[PDB]
RNA sequence: AUUGGGCGUAAAGCAAGCGCAGGCGGAUUGAAAAGUCUGGUGUUAAAGGCAGCUGCUUAACAGUUGUAUGCAUUGGAAAC
RNA sequence: GGCGAAGGCGAAAACUUAGGCCAUUACUGACGCUUAGGCUUGAAAGUGUGGGGAGCAAAUAGGAUUAGAUACCCUAGUAGUCCACACCGUAAACGAUAGAUACUAGCUGUCGGGGCGAUCCCCUCGGUAGUGAAGUUAACACAUUAAGUAUCUCGCCUGG
RNA sequence: GGUGCAUGGUUGUCGUCAGCUCGUGUCGUGAGAUGUUGGGUUAAGUCCCGCAACGAGCGCAACCCUUAUCGUUAGUUACA
């Protein structure tokens, strides 16, 4: 639970006689052991928006599984024309990634990883693509169970 | 879910 | 462009602050300017005294300046070193033939009096404290004091130019348009090093139904 | 044992060619009637599953909720079920968010009960106009919250007589992980409803029948007698706004 | 953008058809072995890149040993 | 609604003539898709020669409104719009969606062939539309006639 | 003396116009939408039905003053 923000954005919708300046923030929540969630919310002030985003993220959490501190098979995250790639790095290289990717992977209790940004660079789409790529990970024990070759095959 | 509790 | 809430419900739900009378248009101006010097003198000299309001009682060369404050020790001082000084200052600023015999009385639940809250906001703003946290803390303390919603709006240089960026807060039923609301109002002029900061605090202390007239 | 196949004299039939095609499992190949008939053995199996689940839920001493919104018959039906068995129920339009958000409605039901007791203790202290105004608001609140008033936590089980017409209720129930059982007619989407009951709900005779078996199933777990379930023959004969004419236009 | 992009509205499907050369291409059997894989031999100068060691008071560096990559010949495999 | 590959095709007849769909116990036996170059067709405007000119109408003249009006309006008005032989080869030549093939829920019409047969309706194989999920898309939206899952080939794009 | 293009406070205008927003939740990759829309009645977002919305604040009315009837306490420096 570090709750490190990634990108706060200054948004505003027009209105008769003035500009409704109601900026929004994005947060990442992770227990450094497998719990990951994200949440985007808007408010008139920084603390209100931060609190709302943390509540939204922590309310909707979802788990991930760890094998030697890294992803074990290469996977590409296709979501909203903004691709993010993961690769099973060897134990020594350590964490390397962009801003939002490093935030997500570090808060995921992870370790060494290889990533490369593809497509656009808007943080929300990167977060969505990375999360999709990390949750379509199909566990080796799962495919072992759903196959007749469960005995280490 | 099989059964409640 | 709205009328002051204190002056709208004045004389129909709130008693007058300076009750007195004299000969017609002869020297009431003199008393009006002289007694007011006490009212401003308290609020200027004793910031930390947390004086809420003072009542003036004049009739044919006699004066009774009632005082309501949360910390009377500052007014009294140590072993009554300050009460004599304050009473002699009031005498020197009012004259010589009028008996004074002032009193100092405690206020019940001070944290729901607008004047001292505005004074504390001005002190916090002039102390380079960021406006948001201090205003939120004061809001929390006044709400916890056991009153109704609050309406604090502050204008001035909010740590920079482009002053027209005032901040306002509302956290409960505050019907300004209702005469039968018993709404207390006060204003303070925080004086920061960059300019003038105006703080306004509206406090609701419950409805005033069945009160008949001024208490 | 439990509503033998003879008693389901009118339990199959729906409007022609409006069925969701992903339910090809339950419906046999189409015939002249063009109303998608259902297999009764799997129907009895589904009834057994629902019975043994709601019985255990009631043994857990939780809270279950009932839903009925169609025009007259199902509303009177759920009212009768509520007055017969101590069950939470909803008779008017679903208020769009009863379960997904609960703090904004618990305050409302608390206000309802507080004003009910305020009326109960007020000996005409206020004016008659003031008395009339409060009672009108009481009537308003009972019109919407007369059912869900004796609950404290989120309902751990809810029933729906028509998931298509109650897509809001089933969607809200599926936002959470709580179970839901529905009279899944041949036009619904089974991916949402947990326990599928492929029965007929447009016709009057079948909805009351299955609602009564479920009500007795939850009642028997409370020791109460079973009016329409497990009871055998020459019974289960329900008064009928006659059940005929399946096709709709 | 072979791995590693696109062509409805953002640049981009020729106005359409007949079409040779080119690319691609039904199922089964036989052979050959041009593609394909693999074993042996020859060669792919030295310096340099990589790894280890030694010597400069230690590195920069120098020396030291192994190291890839392709090509040609020869012997087999027959799934495409 | 039908046909054609596209442009397009609607008073009636005769001759010549093209392609398409359904069923095939028939036949050749991979002879099939795409296509650089090439060839053919290709709305209207326009041009060369000879006719034709009822209506309409660029250019032009006059009468109106406007400050101006060489425009919108009105009255005249030639080339042209028509036909015969050639030339020009451009259009938002639009489904803004290249061709060929296999697979992928369903519902509502409509048109043709076939079986059954008073029409209506039963269904089979096709062509043309609407609604609609998984799926795709940046969204609009497409969605068995794909902008879906894939292959083959060609053409084309690389800021204004 | 200057800077109302550094201000507080005060004030004009839309305008006594009926609007302006927030909390929770839902939908949307998003700015955002949903309440505030649709149907009736009012000067009024005033109320009532329906409705993925449920509630809340500012804003309207109401509590205030004055005129319009009567009862009562009081009778002068009114009245008679």
């Amino acid at each position: 639970f570090e709750e490190r923000i990634v990108k706060l954005k200054r948004i505003s919708k027009t209105t008769k006689g003035g500009r409704n300046m109601r900026f929004s923030v994005l947060v990442v929540v992770g227990n450094r052991k497998g719990k990951i969630g994200y949440g985007i919310a808007k408010a008139l002030e920084v603390p209100n928006a931060i609190k709302k985003a943390i509540k939204a993220a922590h309310n909707s959490l979802h788990t991930i599984e760890i094998h030697k501190g890294s992803i074990y098979h290469e996977v590409i995250g296709r979501s909203g024309a903004s691709r993010v790639l993961l690769k099973p790095a060897p134990q020594g290289t350590g964490i390397i990634a962009g801003g939002a990717i490093r935030a997500i992977i570090e808060l995921a209790g992870y370790s060494d990883i290889y990533t490369k940004n593809l497509g656009r660079n808007t943080p929300i789409n990167m977060i969505h693509a990375t999360m999709d790529g990390i949750l379509k990970q199909l566990s080796p024990r799962r495919v072992a169970i759903l196959r007749n070759k469960n005995l280490n095959e | 879910m099989g059964n409640f509790d | 462009q709205k009328v002051n809430s204190n002056g709208l419900r004045f004389g129909i739900n709130k008693n007058w602050i300076s009750r007195w009378t004299a000969n017609s248009h002869a020297q009431t101006a003199k008393w009006l300017i002289e007694d007011e010097k006490i009212r401003n003198l308290f609020f200027v000299n004793y910031r930390n005294a947390q004086v809420s309001n003072v009542e003036i009682e004049r009739t044919q060369a006699t004066v009774d300046v009632f005082v309501y404050a949360a910390q009377p020790a500052f007014l009294i001082g140590s072993e009554n070193k300050n009460i004599q000084k304050i009473t002699k200052q009031i005498k020197q600023i009012i004259g010589r033939t009028t008996n004074l015999d002032l009193t100092i009385n405690e206020i019940g639940s001070p944290m729901l009096s607008a004047r001292i809250i505005a004074r504390d906001l001005a002190n916090a703003i002039e102390a380079r404290v960021p406006l948001r946290t201090a205003m939120r803390q004061s809001l929390i303390k006044v709400l916890k004091a056991g009153a109704n919603g609050i309406k604090v709006l502050v204008s001035g240089r909010l740590n920079g130019a482009e002053i027209a960026r005032d901040k306002m807060y509302i956290e409960g039923n505050m019907p300004l348009s209702t005469l039968r609301a018993d709404i207390d109002y006060a204003l303070e002029k925080a004086q920061t090093t960059y300019g003038v900061i105006g703080v306004k605090v509206w406090i609701n202390r419950g409805m005033i139904y069945t009160k008949g007239l001024n208490r | 044992s439990l509503a033998k196949l003879g008693e389901m004299r009118t339990h199959v039939g729906m409007v022609k060619r409006y069925w969701n095609p992903k339910m090809g499992f339950f419906i046999e190949p189409e015939r002249k009637h063009n109303n998608d008939h259902f297999v009764l053995e799997l129907q009895r199996q589904s009834l057994q599953t629902a019975y043994n689940y709601v019985k255990e839920v009631a043994q857990n001493n939780g809270q279950i909720l009932f839903v009925g919104t169609k025009n007259d018959y199902v509303k009177k039906l759920v009212n009768n079920i509520a007055k017969r068995v101590d069950v939470a129920f909803i008779t008017q339009r679903w208020l769009g968010g009863t379960l997904t958000n609960f703090k904004t409605l618990s305050i409302s039901i608390n206000k309802l009960n507080k004003l009910v007791e305020k009326q109960a203790e007020n000996a005409a202290d206020l004016t008659k106009k003031e008395n009339l105004m409060l009672s009108r608001e009481i009537e308003r609140l009972e019109k919407f919250f007369g059912g869900v008033k004796s609950l404290k936590r989120l309902p751990n089980l809810l029933i729906v007589d028509d998931p298509v017409y109650e897509k809001n209720a089933v969607a809200e129930a599926n936002i959470l992980r709580i179970p839901v059982v529905a009279l899944c007619n041949t036009n619904t989407n089974p991916e949402l409803v947990d326990f599928i009951i492929p029965a007929n709900n447009h016709q009057p005779q079948s909805t009351c029948l299955l609602m009564n078996l479920l009500a007795d199933a939850v009642a028997e777990a409370k020791a109460m007698p079973t009016m329409f379930a497990y009871k055998p023959d020459e019974e289960i004969q329900i008064e009928i706004p006659q059940k005929q004419e399946a096709p709709r236009q």
